[PDB]
């Protein structure tokens, strides 16, 4: 009998993967303050990561890297991004972006704001999406917050028939070990209502978030497109598969990203150790070229593949660690 | 030449004590009797050594050492032990009974009554000294004495000694090498009484050191012999600067000058490679390289954290063997390019470096393996905050329910020490998060 | 403080700690004649806690035999071992306490306690630092009852920052002399509530059922309960008499053991459980102990502690053994059971390995738990008193000695304050 | 990269590498607080004896 601890009670991951664990009947869990646990399941704020693995004879586990959050906020993933060589100035699948304090980088931002604007290309910023940098400054001291304006894509690809946008998470889950593995089910978040490339102001058919849709299910259930449908369609359409087309520059940043905070993070010499589930957000272009929009310390799952995700989690991120008495997953290997 | 003045308070500190004037001896050549052949300068001297050792007339070396401890056993074993011609009877102070694991009991009750007696014959060594710079205190944060006392002694040695420095080494408390459940109470009090009063602290995880032996020594159930024989030969390589000739941590002003910017954070992190066992027949010699990256391994700290997490103030790396200035620099040149250094923005990025190019000497019959090549890394990271964290987290949960109180307060001290206590260390702590991101 | 001053009072008090002498003067290499005739030195190391050394070299139990009866205090005089004990030690009234309360507290035993305390002092005064007092005594008679409680009392007066120690049998109706013996229990358990620091309830109903049940002997007599006792008495103190790992006195174990000062009843326990002469001849394993340790069929004290909570546990493994199989086995029995012990007080199991093992064993462990359960024991008592106190049964005894209603109804008050003072623990 | 502060001897050396530059109580004040203590134990010990007296 392994022990274990649930510190997050509004992760619905992580609910169904203490469901799996009880139901085997070799763990049990205990409350929250207990710390004769073989396994936790921390909390999002404030992690007690200088508590674990002091307690002697126990072998102890957690469901986060400590550090990894300077992957996972849109201020650190640029700051890491631009400063780490692994990555240079000059990363092609990132998009340009620049750090911006309310009352910093705004003199760099306004030099090559200004570079397109003798040349009169494509200029158009997100943070609410304007053309204009002076009335998004004004909009970002309105919040007050701090928050990061990065290049807006103007030339999305286009799903037919529609002619609307869309986004691509992956779910990435890295072990004790350090090895890398992508999860072979992605989902597309669509756009209902087709892309309108001269007004902006309309969020609705330019941001593919879940919550903002909910024309919501007029094409596919709940806005949710999966991988089978996208790879029929691009081979339909494009005459290509997604392996080729897409999957290898995801397969690509997923790697360059977490092989850049290594040595940072990585639980292999520690006293304890750790895993942890990524939301890693694409976005690509008309070209078919893959960009990183976001990275997901805690993501959610589809409903369609919470069953398998979470027993894969179970079978390579904690079973390895704590055994009892195919594989979904493809290995990134370095 | 200054003189120190080692003070060992309590169980820990006194077989700490044994342990490191053992290793003084063998490293100076000084023998059991106190007799030292090399020494030519017979019935004084203003050596490097003349720091922790004093002379007579007849040609003894004793040590510049007071054993104090409320209950007689430990110290008799000094009094009858190998090394009983070392130490004169006056160094040597016991009392009748202990202080029960309780705090309060060694700083108020039986504290009161054996402060005055200390001090003066502490007072009787610092009459021999030319010029007194301070003082090494060896106790455990765990202990009724090693804790109450010590903190009572500290108080006592700001006012009688205004301008000396005070160093502390520490023992924190670990449940895998026998403790007791009010020691997060012992530990909280006394470092809250006694932070005012020490310069600078190296606090050394008893769990840290139980895990060394395990790992490296292939000791399955580690005795205090061992761990101490290996504490010891850490305390050695801090003190070694004090011993012999050298540039770098040459009096005890320097240690705070090289170590401590922020006069509260004063506990900087020790970590020691190579340890090898003495049973390992063929052993492939490490470099310069190797033992300078293992520093940076938590495998080999003397309190588990993670370095990684945090920003660095300071950082003293201090070689013993075969270690030349072009290796060193070769080797920090690699380690600042693979791993996470990260200092903070008001200090400069550097190590300051010493090499003495005579090896550690090994107890014979040890469990340590002779070395070509040792080095110490003393690093003010604030990655050391999460031993008070952890420490911090028992203190709450036992004083939420008022556990144990009674035994403090039925010694005279008042309940409201323990949160007085408290709120500094949630001030250290959060002096530790301001510095750390 | 090494030095400890023993006390046995009453007819079971003499009989237990006849027993306990018996058997720590057996491991400790001293026959009844006084002299050492061991093989280790480790035997004479620690010798000074409970023995005086005496001229020629001889030595002499610090204990002083306490009774208002003449009877069994001339057993143990004319018993195996009845030769060591210091004739002046012997401390007898003649009329006997009736098992009486009243007689034992206020009566007759106030006539002998200058006299019991006249030895105590001077015990004390040949003591290089006094530890602290242990007392052996029953709570449903008299002497040990009445005038136990009373020598405790007065001794707390005479010596108020010394530990009072007690190993205090607990009557029950399956072991029973009298119906008085929940009215004499009441008023002693009052007493130990106030007045000592460590209290070590050997319930007689736990140590008829490991005779019935476990050892297989189907009518049990005080000699049989009473070899269980001596067992647990020589488990228990094993650290005080022996060198090892532990710098440890009565004290430390005080301070550590006792989270609130009231709550200082300890549940006792053993193994393996044996019977008299023949013993199992089959070692033990490390796991076998530690499972059977914990188990509540080798409990001394009539309680179920998964009724409740352990605020702290003391381990003592006597033997020869793998200090890191010890290690892992305690780990393992508290990470499997962590809902049995509080998450409040961090690391509150504590094990002790003493590498000399006992008369007749390889290997064992005794157990000492300071769990919320106890209350059970309490409750058991005071429904017995209620029973009879609400007719105002059997009363007549002890107003014939002077007392009043108004005490009876105060120590019953008392008693149940401490049960739900243990019950305020057992759930937030 | 910059070796300052270099001395030498028989001994051993010892040098500086930068990487990178920059971006009490009284003896009466514990005389009182011990007594103080002193007195709450002699104040408990006091109610003890008076409550044995009782
Ligand atoms: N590293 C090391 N730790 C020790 C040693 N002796 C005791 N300790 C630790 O110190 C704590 C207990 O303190 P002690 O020094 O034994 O107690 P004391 O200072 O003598 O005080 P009292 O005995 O309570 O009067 C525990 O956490 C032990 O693990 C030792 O020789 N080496
Ligand atoms: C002389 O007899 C004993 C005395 C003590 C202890 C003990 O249990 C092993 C004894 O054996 C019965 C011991 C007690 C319990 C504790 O756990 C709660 C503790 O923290 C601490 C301990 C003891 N300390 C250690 C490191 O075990 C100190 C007091
Ligand atoms: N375990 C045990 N209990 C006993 C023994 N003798 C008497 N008792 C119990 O003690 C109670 C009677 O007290 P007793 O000691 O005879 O009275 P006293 O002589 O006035 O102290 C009853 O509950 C008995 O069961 C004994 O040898 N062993
Ligand atoms: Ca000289
Ligand atoms: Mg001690
Ligand atoms: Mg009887």
């Amino acid at each position: 009998m392994y022990t274990f601890v649930v510190r997050d009670e509004n992760s619905s991951v992580y609910a169904e993967v203490s469901r799996l664990l009880l139901a085997t009947g070799q763990w049990k869990r205990l409350r929250k303050d207990n710390p004769r646990f073989n396994l936790m399941l921390g909390e999002r704020n404030r992690l007690p990561f200088g508590r674990l693995g002091h307690e002697p004879g126990l072998v102890q586990l957690v469901n986060y890297y400590r550090g990894a959050d300077k992957l996972c906020r849109k201020a650190s993933l640029v700051k890491l991004i631009k400063t780490s060589p692994e990555l240079s100035e000059s990363c092609t699948w990132f998009p340009e972006s620049y750090v911006i304090y309310p009352t910093d980088e705004r003199e760099v931002f306004l030099a090559a704001y200004n570079r397109r604007r003798e040349g009169r290309e494509g200029n158009v910023w997100i943070a609410l999406i304007s053309s204009e940098a002076s009335e998004l400054l004004d909009f970002i001291d309105e919040q007050g917050q701090v928050h990061v304006i990065q290049k807006y894509l103007e030339k999305p690809l286009l799903l037919e028939p529609g002619h609307r946008k869309f986004d691509i998470r992956s779910w990435v889950l890295v072990d004790h070990l350090y090895n890398i593995y992508l999860y072979r089910e992605g989902v597309l978040r669509t756009s209902s209502e087709p892309y309108n490339s001269a007004n902006f102001q309309d969020k609705t058919c330019h941001l593919t978030n879940h919550c903002i849709q909910k024309n919501y299910g007029r094409y596919e259930e709940g806005n949710e497109m999966f991988f089978e449908e996208f790879n029929q369609y691009l081979m339909d359409a494009l005459n290509t598969t997604l392996e080729n087309s897409i999957l290898l520059q995801i397969k690509h940043i997923i790697r360059s990203c977490l092989m850049c905070i290594e040595p940072a993070i990585s639980t292999k010499h520690l006293h304890y150790q750790s895993f942890q589930l990524f939301g890693f957000d694409f976005m690509v272009d008309e070209e078919l070229k893959v960009w990183l929009i976001e990275v997901n310390g805690a993501p959610a799952c589809a409903q369609k593949l919470y069953a398998e995700l979470c027993q894969g989690i179970v079978d390579v991120a904690i079973s390895s660690v704590f055994p009892l008495a195919t594989s979904i997953f493809i290995k990134l290997h370095h | 030449m200054r003189e120190c003045i080692s003070i060992h308070v309590g169980q820990a500190g006194v077989q700490i004590g044994n342990a490191c004037w053992e290793l003084y001896c063998l490293e100076h050549g000084i023998q059991p009797d106190g007799q030292m052949p090399s020494d030519k300068t017979i019935g004084g001297g203003d050596d490097s050594f003349n720091t922790f050792f004093s002379e007579t007339g007849a040609g003894k070396h004793v040590p510049r050492a007071v054993f104090v401890d409320l209950e007689p056993t430990v110290i008799d074993e000094v009094r009858t032990g190998t090394y009983r011609q070392l130490f004169h009877p006056e160094q040597l102070i016991t009392g009748k009974e202990d202080a029960a694991n309780n705090y309060a009991r060694g700083h108020y009750t039986i504290g009161k009554e054996i402060i005055d007696l200390v001090l003066d014959r502490i007072r009787k060594l610092a009459d021999q000294c030319t010029g007194l710079q301070g003082f090494l205190v060896f106790h455990s944060f765990g202990g009724g004495t090693g804790s109450g006392f010590t903190s009572l002694l500290m108080e006592r040695l700001s006012v009688d000694y205004g301008k000396k420095s005070k160093l502390e080494f520490s023992i924190y408390p670990a449940p895998q090498v026998s403790t007791a459940v009010v020691e997060p109470y012992n530990s909280i009090l006394t470092t809250h009484t006694t932070l005012e009063h020490s310069d600078c602290a190296f606090m050394v995880d008893n769990e840290a050191i139980y895990d060394i032996c395990r790992r490296n020594l292939d000791i399955e159930r580690p005795t205090y012999t061992n761990l101490n024989r290996l504490i010891s030969q850490i305390v050695s390589s801090i003190t070694a600067s004090l011993r012999f000739d050298g540039a770098l941590n040459v009096d005890l002003t320097e240690f705070q000058t090289n170590l401590v910017p922020y006069p509260r954070i004063h506990f900087p992190l020790a970590t020691y490679a190579p340890v090898i066992s003495a049973e390992k027949a063929y052993h492939e010699q490490l470099s310069v390289a190797e033992i300078t990256n293992a520093c940076f391994e938590p495998a080999n700290q003397m309190v588990k954290c993670d370095p990684r997490h945090g920003k660095y103030m300071a950082c003293c790396l201090l070689y013993r063997g075969d270690v030349v200035p072009k290796d060193v620099n070769a080797a920090i040149a690699t380690i600042k390019t693979k791993r996470s250094i990260q200092f903070v923005d008001w200090c400069p990025t550097g190590f300051k470096v010493g090499i003495n190019y005579q090896p550690p000497t090994v107890v014979p019959g040890g469990d340590l393996a002779k070395v070509q090549r040792a080095v110490c890394m003393l690093s003010n990271t604030t990655a050391i905050a999460e031993a008070w964290a952890r420490l911090d987290h028992k203190f709450d949960l036992m004083y939420a329910k008022r556990a144990f109180v009674h035994w403090y307060v039925g010694e005279g001290m008042e309940e409201g020490e323990f949160s007085e206590a408290r709120e500094d260390m949630a001030a250290l702590e959060k002096d530790y998060e301001e510095v750390g991101v | 403080m090494r030095e400890i001053v023993h006390i046995q009072a009453g007819q079971c008090g003499n009989q237990i700690g006849a027993k306990f002498w018996e058997v720590i003067s057996d491991e400790h290499g001293i026959d009844p004649t006084g002299s050492y005739h061991g093989d280790s030195d480790l035997q004479l190391e620690r010798i000074n806690v409970y023995y005086n050394e005496a001229t020629g070299n001889k030595y002499v139990p610090r204990a002083i035999l306490v009774d208002l009866e003449p009877g069994t205090m001339d057993s143990v005089r004319s018993g195996p071992f009845g030769q060591i004990f210091r004739p002046d030690n012997f401390v007898f009234g003649q009329s006997g306490a009736g098992n009486n309360w009243a007689k034992g507290h206020y009566t007759e035993g106030a006539e002998l306690v200058d006299s019991v305390l006249d030895v105590v002092r001077k015990e004390s005064e040949s003591c290089d630092c006094l530890q602290g007092f242990q007392l052996t005594h029953s709570l449903g008679g008299g002497t040990g009852s009445g005038m136990g409680t009373l020598l405790i009392s007065k001794i707390r007066e005479e010596y108020p920052d010394r530990i009072m120690n007690t190993f205090s049998v607990m009557p029950s109706p399956k072991v029973s002399d009298t119906v008085v013996e929940p009215y004499n229990a009441t008023l002693s358990v009052h007493q130990l509530v106030e007045n000592t620091d460590e209290t070590y309830c050997i319930d007689n109903e736990a140590l008829y059922d490991i005779c019935f049940r476990t050892l297989k002997l189907t009518t049990p007599t005080y000699g049989d309960l009473n070899h269980l006792v001596s067992a647990t008495m020589s488990g228990v103190t094993t650290c005080l008499r022996f060198p090892g790992q532990l710098n440890a006195d009565l004290r430390k174990l005080a301070v550590n053991m006792v989270p609130f000062p009231r709550l200082h009843f300890f549940m006792p326990g053993f193994a393996p459980l044996t019977s008299r002469g023949s013993q199992q001849y089959r070692a033990l394993t490390v796991p076998e102990l530690t499972q059977q340790m914990f188990d509540s069929k080798n409990m001394m004290a009539a309680c179920d502690p998964r009724h409740g909570r352990y605020l702290t546990v003391a381990a003592i493994f006597r033997g020869r053994m793998s200090m890191k199989e010890v290690d892992e086995q305690m780990l393992n029995v508290q990470n499997k059971n962590s809902s049995y012990f509080v998450e409040w007080i961090p690391n509150n199991v504590k094990t002790a390995v003493c590498d000399i093992p006992p008369r007749g064993l390889k290997m064992s462990a005794t157990f000492i738990g300071n769990s919320t359960a106890i209350q059970e024991l309490f409750k058991r008592i005071s429904e017995q008193f209620t029973a009879m106190f609400r007719r105002k049964a059997f009363l007549h005894w002890y107003t014939g000695e002077g007392m009043d209603e108004m005490e009876f109804t105060e120590a019953e008050s008392n008693m149940n304050d401490l049960v739900s003072e243990y019950q305020q623990y057992q759930d937030a | 990269m910059e070796v300052i502060e270099l001395n030498k001897c028989t001994s051993g050396q010892s040098f500086e590498v930068i990487l990178k530059p920059p971006s009490d109580p009284s003896l009466e004040e514990i005389q009182k607080k011990l007594e103080a203590a002193e007195e709450r134990r002699k104040y408990q010990e006091a109610e003890l004896l008076k409550h044995l007296a009782e």
